[PDB]
């Protein structure tokens, strides 16, 4: 018991952590081709 | 037919139990005032499902133990 409410707390942590970092890169992808187009 | 009294066959026979590791299913018909009715009776509800036997099985000098006391220690982890 006490290992598998480790293992979802954690789950849910890495999986905030992915979702934080796809729309980290999300963003990135953004900039980078609204920084691209301008000429 | 011994002139043993209850407390000295009692502890006797529970130091041979807990040491020489003779079965405790036959030494509880030793102890002066039980019969084999009352071994019976033992035997039959040693383990029923009611509170009252699984509270009285994992008993420990601080309280209730067994999944009794892993319950709230669970919790507490939680």
């Amino acid at each position: 018991q006490i290992i598998e409410a480790q293992g979802d707390v954690q789950k849910d942590l890495q999986d905030a952590q992915a979702k934080a970092q796809a729309d980290l890169a999300k963003q990135n992808a953004a900039a980078q081709q609204r920084q691209a187009v301008a000429v | 037919t011994s002139v043993r009294s209850l407390a000295q066959a009692v502890d006797a026979y529970g130091k041979a139990a807990t040491m020489l590791g003779m079965p405790k299913e036959f030494l509880w018909g030793l102890i002066p005032g039980i019969t084999k009715t009352d071994v019976e009776a033992m035997r039959q509800h040693f383990n029923d499902d009611d509170e009252m036997t699984q509270m009285l099985l994992w008993w420990t000098p601080n309280g209730p133990g067994g999944e009794f006391a892993a319950e709230i220690e669970v919790d507490s982890q939680t």
